[PDB]
């Protein structure tokens, strides 16, 4: 359950008044005995996916 | 830090019960009972009455 | 490495054959070396000494 | 009752049921369980070990003596469901043996009445005799529970549950108890 | 069920053991102990005549003790039927214009 | 108050430190009257006591049924694992649907107490301490086409029993269990 070791890391895009991307930053997270991954935990409550599914309000059978 | 380093951070509380007295009068040192009292009451009163 | 051993249950002390009994099933199932089970201070009903022949892998059942 | 092949050879043979006027009638193998508790590596306390070895014992002719009293230095004394358990005759089990015979025999009416008037008898005896002594002595002297401080109590349980030799308690669970007790203390006497 | 065999068992281990039973095992055993019981009664009843026959008047001091001994076998089936009792019944369980509130004299106690 | 006296009362002999004065004689020892006339010599190595009964049997078995005389003793490889219920050098068995499994595997085993007899009648083997069931009889269980052949049967250190079954139409060996080198059973 415990981690030896935890690093999260990668590049910080913004999006342009052109929808070009730009790095603007960098994650450097680094832990030693840790429980978790807390970049990702804030990513995923304050932020969102690019994409995001949508269940049909009943499920349709095909076959 | 998961619930190891903030649920062992929490201490353990006494809530008193109660111990009704039976309030006996607090008996001072003889030295200090003395005081109180003039010395010449020694062998004075007849104690019986 | 190929030695075995037994264990004594005491019958007339239920707790010990709530728990024992099936932690042997359990260890003779993953394949420890417990060769028998002696039943002591007692002999079980048919009913029960049947689940103890059939159920737990022992090559052999001591009764006392 | 088998310690040598010299005792348990006529039963592999067949030849122990000759004596009665039966056919010979052997045996397929043997357990040995009192023979064993002195060997080397049992965990039996040395002292206990030289008491088993007084024991001088008797052959199986005579062997029921030990219903009635100390038979090879053995007895057999009751368990709390009336079962019989053959014993070392200890002052411990002697003590035990003399509380079947006075005290565990009476009906349920005559018990408690029984227990007040040997008190201070079976107070002396658990002390003197007994592995479980009795709980509320502070310096040699006979108390009852109700007349223990509950400083002479948590002084007490240390006395009986730690170690000083091995500077340890027997037991986790002895640890827990004295210190729920000591948990009570505070409750008590604390205003706040 | 290794409760309720016949032959008297320690209660602090019968105790432990029938908490951790279902209900319908728990009513297996009170059945056999309740049984067992009738089959001691039954025994002590028929102890009871050979006394009386033999009391009307060796061999009457080993009529007594054994219904002595049925009594305290007898003794540790009706605490074990105390103790499913017990058992049953956990599972039961588990206007102010006085300017007291707000001073409304005060220009900002209004909501300024 | 009998059952506080009683409860738990067979510890103490084993742990005087926790006992008051360290003092055996407050404390319960079981033991028998009649076996405690054999129990003299205190921290004897229990393999002593046991060999000691062992050994004194067989003195004794040797003098009255074997004329003191150890050639005249029955020798077989390995001593165990008969259930207390119950000569042919290069033979070919043939597995059908009906091949009742006991026959079959008496057979392969054959009447001489060797590895090959083990092998298929060991109803358990050990990895490390741990026993899982025979592997040996799982493959060999027999089944419509599988056809054993057995080689030297009648000279255990280089029999060879070999199992051969449909393989893309035809009939391959599938398995060799064999003797390499003394005491390992390669089953190749
Ligand atoms: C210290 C001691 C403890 C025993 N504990 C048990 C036990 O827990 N369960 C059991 O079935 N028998 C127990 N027995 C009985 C033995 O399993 C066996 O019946 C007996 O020791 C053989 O008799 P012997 O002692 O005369 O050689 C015990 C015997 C002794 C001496």
């Amino acid at each position: 359950n415990i981690f030896s070791s935890v690093k999260c890391f990668g590049p910080i895009k913004v999006e342009l008044p052109t929808k070009e991307t730009v790095e603007i930053g960098i994650v450097d997270y680094e832990a030693g005995a840790s429980h978790g991954n807390p970049v990702v935990d804030f990513l995923k409550r304050n932020g969102s996916t690019l994409e995001q599914k949508v269940n049909l309000e009943n499920p349709i059978p095909i076959a | 830090n998961g619930n190891s380093a903030d649920a062992a951070y929490a201490q353990v509380e006494i809530q008193p019960r109660a111990n009704i007295q039976l309030d006996f009068p607090e008996l001072k040192p003889y030295k200090q009972v003395k005081q109180i009292a003039p010395a010449e009451l020694e062998g004075l009163l007849d104690l019986e009455r | 490495k190929g030695s075995t051993f037994g264990i004594n249950l005491i019958y007339v002390n239920p707790f010990m054959l709530q728990w024992g009994i099936p932690l042997i099933k359990e260890l003779r199932s993953k394949g420890y070396p417990i060769q028998f089970l002696t039943i002591g201070a007692g002999v079980p009903s048919l009913e029960v000494a049947s689940e103890y022949i059939e159920t737990l892998g022992l090559k052999y059942l001591g009764l006392k | 009752g088998f310690g040598s092949a010299d005792d348990t050879y006529p039963y592999l043979t067949g030849e122990w049921s000759t004596k009665f006027d039966y056919p010979p009638m052997p045996f397929d193998g043997f357990l040995f369980g009192s023979r064993v508790m002195i060997a080397k590596e049992v965990k039996t306390s040395p002292d206990a070990k030289k008491c088993i070895a007084a024991c001088t014992g008797v052959p199986d002719d005579k062997w029921e003596q030990t219903y009635k009293k100390p038979t090879g230095g053995i007895v057999t004394v009751r368990s709390e469901m009336g079962e019989p358990i053959h014993k070392i005759a200890t002052r411990g089990v002697m003590l035990w043996k003399e509380f079947d015979e006075t005290i565990f025999n009476l009906p349920k009416n005559k018990l408690v009445p029984t227990l007040e008037a040997k008190r201070d008898y079976i107070i002396s005896r658990l002390n003197a005799d007994f592995q479980k002594p009795w709980f509320a002595t502070v310096n040699g002297q006979a108390r009852d529970l109700a007349t223990m401080t509950y400083e002479e109590v948590a002084k007490r349980l240390v006395e009986l549950m730690f170690i000083r030799s091995t500077n340890s308690w027997f037991d986790v669970t002895w640890r827990t108890f004295t210190g729920d007790f000591l948990r009570r203390v505070e409750e008590r006497f604390t205003k706040s | 069920s290794a409760g309720g065999i016949r032959r008297p068992i320690q209660i602090e281990e019968f105790k432990t053991a029938i908490s951790g039973m279902s209900d319908m095992e728990l009513a297996q055993i009170k059945t056999e102990i309740e049984n067992s019981i009738n089959h001691l009664q039954r025994s002590n009843a028929r102890l009871g005549k050979y006394i009386a026959k033999l009391e009307g008047a060796g061999d009457l001091a080993l009529y007594k003790d054994s219904v002595r001994e049925n009594e305290i076998v007898l003794n540790n089936y009706n605490e074990r039927v105390d103790a499913l009792e017990q058992e049953t019944v956990y599972r039961k369980t588990g206007v102010d214009m006085d300017n007291s509130n707000v001073d409304v004299v005060t220009p900002n106690s209004i909501f300024i | 108050f009998e059952i506080f006296f009683k409860k738990d009362s067979l510890w103490q002999s084993e742990h005087l430190e926790a006992v008051v004065d360290q003092d055996v004689q407050r404390t319960c020892i079981l033991h028998g009257p009649v076996a405690a006339q054999f129990t003299k010599v205190i921290d004897e190595p229990i393999k002593s006591i046991m060999d000691g009964i062992h050994d004194g049997h067989i003195k004794k078995l040797l003098h009255q049924y074997y004329g003191d005389d150890e050639s005249k003793i029955p020798a077989v490889e390995y001593f165990g694992g008969e259930s207390p219920v119950d000569s042919e050098d290069s033979a070919v068995f043939k597995a059908t649907s009906s091949t009742d499994e006991e026959s079959w595997f008496k057979a392969l085993a054959g009447s001489e107490i060797n590895w090959r007899h083990a092998s298929f009648l060991c109803s358990f083997i050990t990895q490390d301490k741990m026993f899982v069931s025979n592997p040996i009889r799982k493959v060999f269980k027999p089944s419509q086409g599988m056809v054993v052949e057995i080689s030297n049967g009648n000279t255990s250190s280089k029999t060879v029993v070999t199992l051969s079954e449909p393989v893309q139409g035809e009939l391959k060996p599938t398995v060799i269990l064999k003797l390499l080198k003394e005491n390992i059973i390669q089953m190749e």
